[PDB]
């Protein structure tokens, strides 16, 4: 359990996979020449994580059918630090449709991928699991991703295979097969991946205009709350820490049923982009505005779920001790929205670093069973569409049958009727 | 038997733009070549040519897009007509034409659609009820032992229904009993101590078939060296399990 | 029609073909015709989201209030979807907001049923 396989899939998928690159090369103070700049040498005990040695490269496999993402990720700022052989991008595009992806054009390039896969795979120590960023909505990610997950999942059985799935809405993007492509995806993710963080782009979408109060919000304006919420969620996974360490350990105590196995990630403060939000908050504030609906990536009110498990993680220098009041407090002051039948299942973590920009910052993963709503919601789109059968033909002409969508439609109500079933469970 | 049918010849209706659609970069081409022929050639026959008709040509072809095209939808109808080869032609996969396909199917058995494991599984049906344990026996021990636990529980299943099926010639000293505990229980202890659930879930239901075939006390000696909790899910397919 | 009882109107309203539209509505094509299922033109592009497709419609006399087979309006279609703005020309143009499908949410039961805050501030606005 050392190092991690990154891999960007689709559009969307290089997008927040980009920025999540520049992000933590420069918490590990590495410039995109591949130099090390840094001054603390905590950034170089678990590098190995995400990097390999030179003469520092990520550990990034980048893939899409369409090679337009791929020269503006070379273009980027961090653009010639990504090793050139690791661009696997095909001829033609998937079109917005999952089938394309999954079943036709992304099937032809998917081998090509599976080399790059196993390449950076062999000089691995000890490989530690996957981690995949893509969108439910589009074509490629959601298509070709699951298909790679898949296919993964059967050449490495043995290893965690984690992702970072944004979820489509009609607040960002107008194409309409999104919610056949996201239970499409969900069908997949439910039962191949271990560990899924929701990344609901209808709630970041509301965090810009309702809390940063910004009205006409742009792709870099979400980008930079997906990048602040991956950095947190793998900070314990970068920085020597003792509690969640690798990636199974985290999926054994984030996971109490296979299933259940999408989480919904908060962070605190919420920042501006290059505004001015000095003043360190206080731990009761990071607590705070930790557990409200407010800082969740996740369109779901946690209100109407009950928290499965929890994992919290504090960084910069702060008191220790202040914390655990805190996150005791939160929890016996709010036990009913916290599972009795799970003992101690909030775990709380700190670091003494703090992400680029703040002296304090907290982020929060929780495995509530709200995720519900996200899934109702989505679920209540697909239908609309589906009992009219619109663009049913994109799919069915590239090889799916029409049962297929009533099969990823019935378990993806089966989920949310299973995050139903232990939300009405009881100690007694 | 019902089977009097006069023997049609298939071989003659392939058309000139065949191969060379079979071997396209366009998937639209492979899928569309092979389909019909399937509902063209194979669909509407029922009795096909046993003499003077060499199929070996028709089933690497076929082997060739099962085993390595990454087309699952070509993968499907292609072993369909696999089936339906050797479902029309009684008696005709003697070696050649059993063994052309035989391992392309084990190796393919990895793919998890309910659909295309079907269509392989049930080539792998019909090719081993006219092909008994000609190269399967030896063949699908050596996939129980593959890196893949996808097509460990399939090919697991897969000596299952062989072995249900499993009436022989007789009277006793068959190529199962000489390879019971050399080899074939020794595989299947593998399925049985697999790292996943489900895995050895399969294993415990071949297990208890096997122990359905031979008298439960000749397998008494592996069962020993298992855990009385394994002993107790293989005891439970045994009270399930029959022929 | 065909096997299903869709028209051209259906087929064009559904799939964003707006010069079809206007063209099949000049020459005098059904405005309500149902299919099968009982879906008008106008059902179908408040289900996709044509706002140019769903004004034409109307000003031909579009029944805005039509229920398919399954009970939905297109005031339930351009919710469900979050076609915010085909929600405010459809009431603009009439659009009963106590329309009950056979589940029996009627518009403002599913803007609360999914939590639609945007469509709150609209539907009763
Ligand atoms: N947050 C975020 N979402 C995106 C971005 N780009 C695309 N998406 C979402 O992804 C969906 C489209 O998928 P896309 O990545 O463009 O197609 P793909 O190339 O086949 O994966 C839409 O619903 C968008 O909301 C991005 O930069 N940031
Ligand atoms: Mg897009």
């Amino acid at each position: 359990m050392r190092e991690i396989v990154h891999i960007q899939a689709g559009q969307c998928g290089n997008q927040i996979g980009a920025k999540f690159w520049e992000v933590i090369s420069d918490e590990h103070g590495i410039d995109p020449t591949g130099s090390y700049h840094g001054d603390s040498d905590l950034q170089l005990e678990r590098i190995n994580v995400y990097y390999n040695e030179a003469a520092y490269v990520p550990r990034a496999i980048l893939v899409d059918l369409e090679p337009g993402t791929m020269d503006s990720v070379r273009s980027g700022p961090f653009g010639q630090i990504f090793r050139p052989d690791n661009f696997v991008f095909g001829q033609s595009g998937a079109g917005n449709n999952w089938a394309k992806g999954h079943y036709t054009e992304g099937a032809e390039l998917v081998d090509s991928v599976l080399d790059v896969v196993r390449k950076e795979s062999e000089s691995c120590d000890c490989l530690q699991g996957f981690q995949l960023t893509h969108s439910l909505g589009g074509g490629t990610g959601s298509g070709m991703g699951t298909l790679l997950i898949s296919k993964i999942r059967e050449e490495y059985p043995d290893r965690i295979m984690n992702t970072f799935s944004v979820v489509p809405s009609p607040k960002v993007s107008d194409t309409v097969v999104e919610p056949y492509n996201a239970t499409l995806s969900v069908h997949q993710l439910v039962e191949n991946t271990d560990e899924t963080y929701c990344i609901d782009n209808e709630a970041l979408y509301d965090i810009c205009f309702r809390t940063l109060k910004l009205t006409t919000p742009t792709y870099g304006d979400l980008n930079h709350l997906v990048s602040a919420t991956m950095s947190g969620v793998t900070t314990c996974l970068r920085f020597p820490g003792q509690l969640n360490a690798d990636l199974r350990k985290l999926a054994v105590n984030m996971v109490p049923f296979p299933r259940l196995h999408f989480f919904m990630p908060g962070f605190a403060p919420l920042t501006s982009r290059g505004s001015q939000q000095y003043r360190a908050l206080t731990v009761p504030e990071l607590t705070q505005q930790m557990f409200d609906a407010k800082n969740m990536m996740a369109a779901c009110d946690p209100r109407h779920g009950r928290y499965l498990t929890v994992a919290a993680v504090f960084r910069g220098r702060m008191s220790m001790k202040e914390v655990d009041e805190q996150m005791l407090n939160v929890q016996n002051k709010n036990s009913s929205y916290f599972v009795e039948w799970i003992p101690n299942n909030v775990k709380t973590a700190v670091c003494d670093i703090p992400p680029r920009g703040l002296k304090m910052s907290a982020t929060f993963i929780g495995n509530s069973t709200a995720i519900q709503e996200l899934f109702k919601r989505i679920s209540e789109q697909f239908t609309a569409m589906f009992r009219r059968k619109a663009f049913l033909h994109w799919y069915t002409g590239e090889g799916m049958d029409e049962m297929e969508f009533t099969e990823a439609e019935s378990n993806m109500n089966d989920l949310v009727s299973e995050y139903q079933q232990y939300q009405d469970a009881t100690a007694d | 038997p019902f089977e009097l049918l006069p023997p049609s010849v298939i071989l003659d209706k392939f058309p000139a733009d065949f191969q060379t659609r079979i071997s396209s970069t366009k998937w639209k081409d492979r899928v569309e070549a092979l389909e019909e022929i399937h509902n063209n050639v194979l669909k509407p026959v029922k009795k096909l040519a046993h003499k003077n008709q060499d199929y070996s040509d028709y089933l690497r072809v076929l082997a060739n897009v099962i085993q390595k095209d990454a087309n699952v939808q070509a993968v499907t109808i292609a072993a369909n007509s696999v089936q339906l080869l050797c479902n029309s032609l009684r008696s005709n996969f003697t070696r050649s034409y059993g063994a052309i396909v035989l391992v392309p199917l084990l190796e393919r058995t990895k793919e998890k659609k309910p659909s295309v494991n079907e269509a392989i599984c049930s080539a792998l049906d019909a090719v081993a009820t006219y092909c008994g344990f000609d190269d399967c026996l030896e063949e699908t021990l050596n996939y129980m032992k593959h890196k893949t636990p996808q097509v460990r529980i399939e090919c697991t299943k897969f000596l299952t229904r062989m072995l249900q099926g499993w009436k022989s010639d007789g009277p006793l000293q068959n190529q199962l009993l000489f390879k019971l505990l050399p080899e074939v229980t020794t595989a299947v202890l593998k399925i049985v101590n697999d790292t996943q659930p489900t895995t050895r879930n399969t294993g415990f239901e071949c297990f208890a078939t096997l122990m359905k075939l031979v008298g439960e006390r000749e397998l008494a000696d592996p069962l020993e060296k298992l855990d009385n909790l394994k002993k107790k899910k293989i005891y439970e397919y045994y009270e399930k399990v029959e022929v | 029609t065909d096997a299903s009882g869709l028209t051209p109107l259906h087929l064009a309203a559904t799939y964003g073909h707006l010069e079809i539209v206007e063209v099949l509505l000049k020459h005098g094509a059904d405005v309500n015709a149902i299919d099968i299922m009982g879906s008008t033109p106008l059902h179908l592009a408040a289900l996709i989201g044509h706002l140019e497709i769903v004004e034409v419609l109307l000003k031909h006399g579009a029944d805005v209030n039509a229920v398919d087979t399954w009970g939905d309006t297109p005031l339930h279609l351009a919710a469900i979807m979050g076609h915010l703005e085909i929600v405010e020309v459809l009431l603009k143009h009439g659009a009963d907001v106590n329309a009950q499908d056979k589940f029996g949410k009627t518009a403002f039961d599913i803007s609360i049923d999914n939590g639609n805050e945007d469509l709150a501030e609209i539907l009763q606005k």
